[PDB]
């Protein structure tokens, strides 16, 4: 796989941010870094 | 671990103990860079950027640069 | 005075046991069984090898000189070689400066008799130094 | 102390005024 | 683990300690000499001041105010 | 007769006096944290909120000590 | 009608200097466009290597400027005032003498307020020249 | 008299151009309270209460590029002048105050007359109004004075301590080879601890002072905001 | 914000990343300039300027 | 769609920003600039010599 | 992001790919087992 | 005899003495925030209202320090 | 012998000493508001009355501060 | 007449005054610990978070004492 | 005219002032032990941990006292 | 001109200042013996342990008192 | 020039300074009694025990006052 960047996060944890619901949650329970 | 104020990030576990115990580890598939992987020293086997260039060599290079900066005028002084 | 010595010995023993080098552990075990010193033996082995490799160094020096003079070294020149050459030049300069300082046996150039700074030499607090 | 000085205060403040009127729009956009 | 047949490490430590003690002796001697010379220079300056004061006093008497 | 005298060393005295202002500031800061500890033990659920208010108070109190320290530098360097 | 108020009015082609610009953007993006590179108000990044690289460089160029442009003025003033009060008088000295004087100035700088005061206060009885030597 | 000089941000401007030619998210802000003025829902304000956000962010960026990087030796705070900071704070504070005054709503100032009708109007309430009107300008002055003094004192202390450390390190390191090496080692360790402590304190204090600088302006704005309730 | 990045475990690992290589070079410069000043400014042959009492910054700023 | 920051060129956006977004601030800044250049733009020879 | 392909991956990027790649479960299990063993030895 | 003397470094002393007044202001501010922290933990629901009164005291307490600070300048620069 | 001396610079010292009186006024104000915050949390239903009394206390302390400043200004000028 | 005087020993006086600034600093630190004990006694499970805050308060208070101490040593060597 | 004066009794005055700072330290000790007793009564089970923390507070406060005391002795013999 | 002056009676003033250091020491003792009564009344069963700690605090404060007393006497007979 | 001066009225000033130490002694005594009343009014059956401890505290603080009084007398008669 390549070395390219992805959707920026700003150094934030999406499982505790104020807009966490906007980030989908996967099976493991970790909210995505992007929509 | 820490190097001054720089702390090494650690990945949070995602698997439960029950699921984790069922995982079969096969280091044969792992890259040669990361074998016997240790969280406290993950870059022990990491390749050098320049072959034969040690950290001490760069430290000594900087020390020599400082010595030159401070002593060049002693050997080749110039008039105002 | 004794507790500190015991603590230092224990720490060194723990660190010695910690290392996972098969050769180092094997040598340590052999020397402990024989009661000899591993570090001194390593030093003697290194000195013997260097003594037996002097003419190898000479031959390598001549081979490298031929390689450089022939122009083959510059044919495959890369950025890494440039970095190494810059390191080499820096060491040459610092060694030259140190050699000059040692040659004149003084950090600063000596003062000529006709210079106006001679007074400073006369007014030394301690003439011995 | 220059920080308490005023003999070239106007030229000194031109830096802030340039930053406010010319550099802030660029940073904004 | 048999008894050591050689005492190389202790000898090396003793070598270092002996060199350090010699360094301390030399440093003490040099410091004492420096203090002596500093005191001597101070005395020389004091004597020069006294001589200048005496010369000024003689010149004042010659002035005769 | 009219005599004008300019004593240089007085600037040290004024500088030392300003430093005394730090005694109140240093004490005042300790008072804030003393209440912070006695408050976190009365309602630990707000410890993070209280810690934030304590820091704000520290700076305001600290700010005053700087005013005095500025005068010390002004006279010490003039 | 003379000049457009819209940024859409292009002055060059889309492919003008594409390659160099792509190289520049590659340099910019490789270390900065990362999840762990979260800035504090755009000024303090999260990548450690950015600090490790930029702090030494900033210090180096600032120190070079200070040593070769700012402190040089004080050094030259000391040399001129202590050895004639004129530039030609200083130039009458040799390079080694100037080196000695400048290193003494560095000594004075290092001592500052925490050192012996005989470097600038003449003890009574000293035979060295005073302030009225050149007057 | 016209002096031509330059700020000490050219390398930082170059870095900003290099690293911000492409977009990046911002999630950490020194003064976040400028974005969240209202905490109870259904409350809204007809006044442009979010006008300060852009100026707040730009001021934070500018003052952080100067002050935080000033901890690096020989880095210059080009704007460090008392009256220049006075000009900056005057601009911001007086601009917002004149925005409130141009509204031509005199009732907005009713709260200046402190107290209730029970208190004597002339001898108590009027004096309190005088004091509060004075206190607004005093708040402006205190803001700018605090910002100036913090930097000045911190950098003076850093310079003096660094000078002392250089002196002892250069002219007394030979004690390592002498019999009094323990004293020198203790002093050196203390100096290292002091160095680290001072750097941490300055780093924290710069950010906190910027926070307070923006909070004073936001408090000025909030003192005259009135919130309506949705129905 | 100090969130992450390469962090050498010990000195020997500083050569595993160019940025840390430059950092260790700079640290070497920083720490080695002090011994140089010790040697240069505590030298036996270093002599104070004879005319050091002719002028000083203390009189000038006073 | 049209946005001032994305569609307008820099001078136009600057004028719009300081005329319909922060006009009072610009007015105060101009006032202060005039004051500075009217009362703080002189330096005597003695002042130059001193500082 | 083709223009970045020439830069490759540094040590930290390789570590992240190794830990969070398809082998992430194996690495997590190995790391947790090693940490548990070290903690038990410490106690 | 009539003798007039003008000692030209005394304004330093007066400036330092005025600066000492800042100790009380700093202490009072610390007392205010100490009471604030120990009061919020008792009635958290009214935390915001208390903060407003705390700032009011700071506004009415920092002002006094300015008068003393004002006198310092009037004597330091004269 | 009878000698009369007139020192010009002694009014600075008197002005500084008078300014020190504000340290008590500043601390007194801090005490007033510190208790006000505590009282409001205890009985928040009486916030307005307590605020009114606190203001009255601040006014009286401020009046004393005015008297001290009056002496300071008089000595500074006269 | 123009008379310039330079008093040497005044630097001792100014240095002593700055040392007084450590009185409040020492008192302030003692206050923090005293409040810490009460908080621990009234909430024994928080023996670490309170301890950390006490250290933070000491550090800030120590910093103020060190700002004054720099002047105390500096004037002593001026 | 340039006049240099050296008063040899002002190295006593500075020494006395540096000793005043000890009061802020000595009082600080009493405060820590003044509240230690209350804490022990409140929570006798923690007679040990509180005592250790009090010792830490006393030592740190004493550290300030000795920093001031160093200035006191230096100016006494110099 | 170089003028050396030796004022003899200033050794008294330095002695008096060091005595002020006892003000805090004496007050600090009162604080210990003030809280001791409250602690004893609250928990009379622990009088012995509290009394021992009170003595400990008194000894520590007295140490500082002797330090100031030492300086006063040295500057008195010197 | 070497000039030796002996001022005879200075010993009065040093005496007054030592008397100030009594302020920190008398106040400390009042603090003990103030806490004694509260301790007595909490559990009055222990009055006979508390009173003895109260006397002990007065016996120590008063002893400190003697040292200051001693200096006030030595300098007042020497
Ligand atoms: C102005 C001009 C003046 C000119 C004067 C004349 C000049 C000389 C002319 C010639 C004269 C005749 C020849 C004489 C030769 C003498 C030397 C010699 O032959 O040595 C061989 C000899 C070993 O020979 P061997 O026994 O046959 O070896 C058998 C095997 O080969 C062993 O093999 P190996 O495997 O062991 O190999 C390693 C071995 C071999 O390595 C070497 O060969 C080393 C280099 C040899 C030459 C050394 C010359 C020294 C001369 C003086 C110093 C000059 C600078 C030297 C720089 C050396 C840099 C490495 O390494 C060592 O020797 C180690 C020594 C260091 C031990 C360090 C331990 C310190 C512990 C401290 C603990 C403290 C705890 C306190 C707790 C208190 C609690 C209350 O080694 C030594 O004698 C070593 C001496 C080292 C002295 C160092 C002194 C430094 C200054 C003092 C310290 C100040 C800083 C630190 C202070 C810290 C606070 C305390
Ligand atoms: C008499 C001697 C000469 C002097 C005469 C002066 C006359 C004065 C009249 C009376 C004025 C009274 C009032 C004065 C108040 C001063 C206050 C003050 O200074 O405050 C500090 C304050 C400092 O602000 P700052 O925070 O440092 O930021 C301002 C910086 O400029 C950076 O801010 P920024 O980065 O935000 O700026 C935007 C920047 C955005 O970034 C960039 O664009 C990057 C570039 C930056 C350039 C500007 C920085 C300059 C750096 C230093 C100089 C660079 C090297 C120059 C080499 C000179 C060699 C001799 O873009 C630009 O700068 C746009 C210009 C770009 C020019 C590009 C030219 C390319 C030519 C290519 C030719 C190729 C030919 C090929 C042919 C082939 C044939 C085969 O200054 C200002 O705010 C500006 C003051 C200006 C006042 C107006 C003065 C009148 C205009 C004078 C023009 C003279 C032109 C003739 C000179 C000829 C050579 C001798
Ligand atoms: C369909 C046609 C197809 C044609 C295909 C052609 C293909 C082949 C290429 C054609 C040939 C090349 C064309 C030009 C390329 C230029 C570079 C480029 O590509 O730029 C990117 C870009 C390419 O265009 P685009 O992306 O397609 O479209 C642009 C957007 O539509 C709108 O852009 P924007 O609005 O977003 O931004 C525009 C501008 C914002 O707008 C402006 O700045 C425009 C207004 C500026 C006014 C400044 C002067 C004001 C003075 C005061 C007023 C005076 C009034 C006087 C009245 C009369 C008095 C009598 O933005 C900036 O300022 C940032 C960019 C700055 C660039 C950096 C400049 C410095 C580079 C230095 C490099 C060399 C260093 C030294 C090397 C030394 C080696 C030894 O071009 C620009 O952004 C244009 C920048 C223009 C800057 C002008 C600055 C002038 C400063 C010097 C003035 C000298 C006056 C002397 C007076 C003397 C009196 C005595
Ligand atoms: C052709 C142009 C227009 C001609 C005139 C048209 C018809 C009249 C227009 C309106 C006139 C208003 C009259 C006064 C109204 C009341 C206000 C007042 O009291 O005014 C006092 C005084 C006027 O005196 P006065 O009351 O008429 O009576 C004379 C008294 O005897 C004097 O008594 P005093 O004691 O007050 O005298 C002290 C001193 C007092 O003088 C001052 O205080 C000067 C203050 C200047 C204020 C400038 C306002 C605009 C600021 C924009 C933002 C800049 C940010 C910072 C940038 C820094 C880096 C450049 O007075 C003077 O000497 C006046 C000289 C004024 C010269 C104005 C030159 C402006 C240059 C702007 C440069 C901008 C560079 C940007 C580069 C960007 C490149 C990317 O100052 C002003 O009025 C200043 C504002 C003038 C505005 C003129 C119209 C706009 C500008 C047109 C020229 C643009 C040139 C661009 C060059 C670019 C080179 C690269
Ligand atoms: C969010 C918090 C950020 C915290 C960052 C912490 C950084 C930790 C640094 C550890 C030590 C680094 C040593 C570097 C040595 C360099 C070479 C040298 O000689 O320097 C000596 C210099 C000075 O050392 P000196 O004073 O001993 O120098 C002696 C020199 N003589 C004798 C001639 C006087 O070192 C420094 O000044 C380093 C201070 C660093 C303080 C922290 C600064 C943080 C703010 C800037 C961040 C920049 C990030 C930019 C990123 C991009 C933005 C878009
Ligand atoms: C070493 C000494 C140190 C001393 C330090 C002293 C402090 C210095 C602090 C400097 C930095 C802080 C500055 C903050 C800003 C201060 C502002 C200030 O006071 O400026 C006042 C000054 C007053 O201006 P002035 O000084 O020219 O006043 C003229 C008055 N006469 C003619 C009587 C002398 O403002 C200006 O300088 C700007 C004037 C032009 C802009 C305004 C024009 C419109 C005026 C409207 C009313 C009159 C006209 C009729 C209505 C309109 C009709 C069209
Ligand atoms: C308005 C002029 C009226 C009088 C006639 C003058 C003609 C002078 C001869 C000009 C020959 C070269 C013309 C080259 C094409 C110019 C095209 C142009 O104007 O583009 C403007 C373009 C900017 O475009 P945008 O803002 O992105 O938007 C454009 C679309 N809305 O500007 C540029 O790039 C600069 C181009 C400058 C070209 C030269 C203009 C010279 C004008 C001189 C006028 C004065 C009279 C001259 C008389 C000359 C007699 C011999
Ligand atoms: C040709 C070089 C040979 C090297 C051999 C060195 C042997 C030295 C052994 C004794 C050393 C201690 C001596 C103690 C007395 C020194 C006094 C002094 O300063 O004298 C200087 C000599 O000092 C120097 O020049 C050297 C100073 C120190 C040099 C440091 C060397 C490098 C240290 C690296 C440190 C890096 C960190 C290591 C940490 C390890 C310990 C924790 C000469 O001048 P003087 O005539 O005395 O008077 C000058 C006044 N006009």
């Amino acid at each position: 796989v390549g070395n390219g960047p992805t959707f920026s996060t700003g150094g934030e944890c999406m499982n505790t941010c104020d807009i966490q619901n906007a980030f989908p949650m996967n099976d493991r329970g970790v909210r995505s870094s992007s929509p | 671990y820490n190097m001054l104020v720089f702390r090494d990030p650690k990945r949070r576990p995602q698997l439960s103990e029950e699921e984790r115990a069922k995982v079969v580890v096969n280091q044969a598939e792992w890259p040669e860079e990361f074998k016997d992987f240790d969280p406290d020293d993950p870059y022990k086997n990491s390749p050098e950027i320049i072959k034969g260039m040690s950290s001490w060599n760069l430290f000594l290079w900087g020390v020599e640069c400082a010595f030159i900066y401070q002593f060049y005028e002693l050997v080749f002084p110039k008039s105002i | 005075l004794c507790n500190a010595a015991s603590k230092v010995q224990a720490r060194s023993a723990k660190k010695l046991a910690a290392l996972t080098d098969a050769g180092i552990q094997k040598t340590i075990s052999e020397h402990n069984a024989n009661g000899t010193d591993a570090a001194v033996s390593s030093t003697k082995r290194y000195l013997a090898e260097q003594r037996q490799l002097f003419h190898y160094r000479v031959v390598r020096f001549f081979d490298e000189c031929h390689y450089i003079i022939s122009g083959e070294y510059f044919a495959q020149y890369t950025k890494v070689n440039l970095i190494w050459d810059l390191r080499f030049l820096t060491k040459l300069v610092v060694l030259f400066l140190i050699g000059t300082v040692l040659g004149r046996q003084s950090i600063f150039p000596p003062i000529d008799p006709d210079s106006p700074l001679v007074e400073a030499l006369v007014t030394k607090v301690n003439p011995n130094y | 102390l220059e920080p308490m000085s005023t003999w070239y205060l106007a030229s000194w403040a031109m830096v802030w005024y340039y930053a406010f009127f010319f550099w802030m729009p660029m940073v904004w956009t | 683990k048999a008894a050591p047949k050689t005492l190389h490490q202790v000898r090396n430590v003793a070598y270092f300690f002996a060199a350090w003690l010699g360094v301390q002796k030399g440093y003490i001697e040099k410091s004492a000499n420096d203090r002596l010379w500093v005191e001597h220079q101070r005395k020389v300056r004091q004597q020069n001041v006294e001589r200048q004061q005496a010369l000024d006093s003689i010149k004042l008497m010659q002035q005769g105010v | 007769s009219t005599v004008a005298i300019s004593v240089q060393g007085l600037h040290y005295v004024g500088t030392g006096l300003a430093a005394i202002a730090l005694a109140g500031v240093g004490l005042g800061i300790g008072t804030i944290f003393g209440n912070l500890l006695v408050a976190c033990a009365r309602q630990p659920n707000l410890t993070k909120m209280l810690f934030n208010y304590a820091i704000l108070g520290f700076a305001l109190t600290e700010a005053i000590g700087l005013f005095a320290l500025m005068l010390a530098f002004l006279m010490l360097f003039s | 009608v003379l000049f457009s108020t819209y940024r859409s009015s292009r002055l060059v082609s889309k492919e003008f200097l594409h390659g160099p610009v792509m190289r520049f953007r590659a340099l910019g993006e490789y270390y900065f466009q990362r999840a762990w590179n979260g800035t504090l108000n755009w000024a303090l990044p999260g990548e450690y290597r950015l600090y490790a690289v930029m702090i030494p460089f900033i210090y180096f160029y600032h120190r070079w400027h200070n040593d070769h442009t700012l402190d040089r003025d004080h050094v030259e003033k000391a040399m001129i005032m202590r050895w004639g009060g004129t530039l030609e008088d200083v130039r009458k000295l040799s390079a080694k003498d100037q080196l000695r004087v400048r290193c003494f100035t560095d000594i004075e700088k290092l001592y500052s307020a925490y050192g012996p005061k005989d470097t600038y206060l003449q003890p009574p009885g000293d035979t060295l020249p005073g302030k009225d030597f050149y007057r | 008299m016209f002096l031509f000089f330059f700020c000490d941000l050219f390398w930082l401007r170059l870095l900003l151009c290099m690293y911000y030619c492409v977009w990046s998210r911002l999630c950490f802000i020194v003064y976040f309270n400028c974005l969240m003025l209202i905490f109870d829902f259904l409350l809204f304000c007809l006044f442009d209460l979010y006008l300060f956000v852009g100026l707040c962010l730009f001021l934070l960026l500018w003052f952080m590029l100067f002050n935080l990087y000033s901890l690096i030796l020989y880095y210059c705070i080009t704007y460090l002048n008392l009256y220049l900071l006075f000009c900056i704070v005057f601009l911001l504070y007086i601009a917002f105050l004149f925005l409130f005054c141009f509204l031509c709503d005199f009732f907005l100032f009713n709260n200046l007359l402190v107290g209730d009708s029970f208190m004597d109007v002339f001898f108590i309430r009027f004096l309190l109004c005088f004091l509060e009107c004075f206190s607004l300008l005093c708040r402006c002055l205190s803001t700018f004075l605090r910002l100036f003094c913090n930097l000045l004192s911190s950098h003076f202390l850093l310079l003096m301590f660094f000078d002392f450390f250089y002196f002892i390190f250069v002219f007394f390191f030979y004690g390592v080879f002498c019999y009094w090496f323990i004293l020198f080692i203790f002093v050196f360790c203390f100096c290292l601890l002091f160095y680290v402590f001072l750097y941490l304190l300055d780093l924290f204090a710069a950010i906190l002072q910027l926070f307070i600088f923006c909070n004073m302006i936001l408090q000025l704005i909030m003192d005259f905001l009135l919130f309506l309730l949705f129905v | 914000m100090l969130l992450g990045g390469f962090v050498p475990r010990r000195f020997s690992q500083f050569n595993r990343d160019p940025c840390w290589m430059f950092f260790i070079f700079s640290v070497g410069f920083w720490l080695g300039e002090y011994p140089a000043m010790m040697i240069k400014y505590n030298a036996r042959d270093l002599v104070y300027d004879p005319h050091r009492y002719v002028w000083s910054h203390h009189d000038d700023h006073h | 769609v049209y946005t001032r920051w994305k569609c307008d060129r820099l001078p136009v956006f600057q004028l719009k920003l300081f005329t319909q977004e922060y006009p009072m601030h610009a007015a105060v800044g101009i006032f202060t600039i005039i004051f500075l250049w009217k009362h703080m733009s002189h330096c005597s020879e003695e002042t130059e010599r001193k500082y | 992001y083709d223009h970045l392909a020439s830069w490759g991956k540094d040590a930290f990027l390789r570590r992240l790919e190794f830990e969070n790649g398809p082998l992430r479960d194996q690495v997590e299990a190995h790391t947790q087992r090693l940490l548990a063993e070290r903690a038990a030895i410490a106690k």
